[PDB]
């Protein structure tokens, strides 16, 4: 159906057949059994033209999937800086959290990307927020060896 | 298709089901 189709174009890069796919009637808004959603796997795999085309078209910027995980936590946690940018000018919520209590800046934290760490802090993440797991951003920075993240959520926290 | 259990459980089970169709 135009919805799977959608969903393979988006994780696969296809520019012109997302196009293609929402001209010919395609829901933006397209889920899989997971709740994955185009926008989460073109987030998830750096796609940021599709992203744009996506969120242009009435993409859900706040869509979640069977584990609470929005878009905004999938380029945070992969490294896209840009796409992390577009999605909160789009209206991301910047302290969603998943099913582990992890928001976006713990995701950040966790997988080391300084420089979405610093883009969530200045639109207005929680630096105190606590995952299930009793860990802050700045705990699984340290856990991690990520010296950079933790001393800027440090400062952040001061 | 390891099982992360604690901080980062929800995202890697998402990432690694984005990993199936991807």
């Amino acid at each position: 159906d135009l919805g799977k189709k959608l969903l393979e174009a988006a994780v696969d890069g296809q520019d012109d057949e997302v196009r293609i796919l929402m001209a010919n009637g395609a829901d933006v808004n397209a889920a899989d059994w997971w709740g994955l959603t185009p926008l989460h796997l073109a987030a998830w795999h750096g796609h940021l033209e599709i992203v744009e085309v996506l969120l242009k078209t009435g993409a859900d910027v706040n869509a979640s999937d069977n584990n609470g995980i929005t878009p905004l936590h999938l380029a945070a946690a992969r490294g896209h800086l840009e796409i992390v940018e577009v999605l909160l000018k789009a209206g991301a919520d910047v302290n969603a959290r998943d099913t582990s209590g992890d928001t976006p800046l713990h995701l950040a934290a966790m997988q080391g990307h300084l420089e979405i760490v610093e883009v969530l802090l200045k639109h207005g993440a929680d630096v105190n927020a606590q995952d299930k797991f009793g860990k802050t951003p700045f705990d699984l920075a340290i856990d991690n060896g990520n010296e950079d993240i933790a001393e800027v959520l440090q400062k952040a926290a001061k | 298709k390891s099982v992360h259990l604690g901080p980062g459980q929800a995202f890697y089970a998402t990432d690694g089901i984005i990993g199936e169709i991807r």
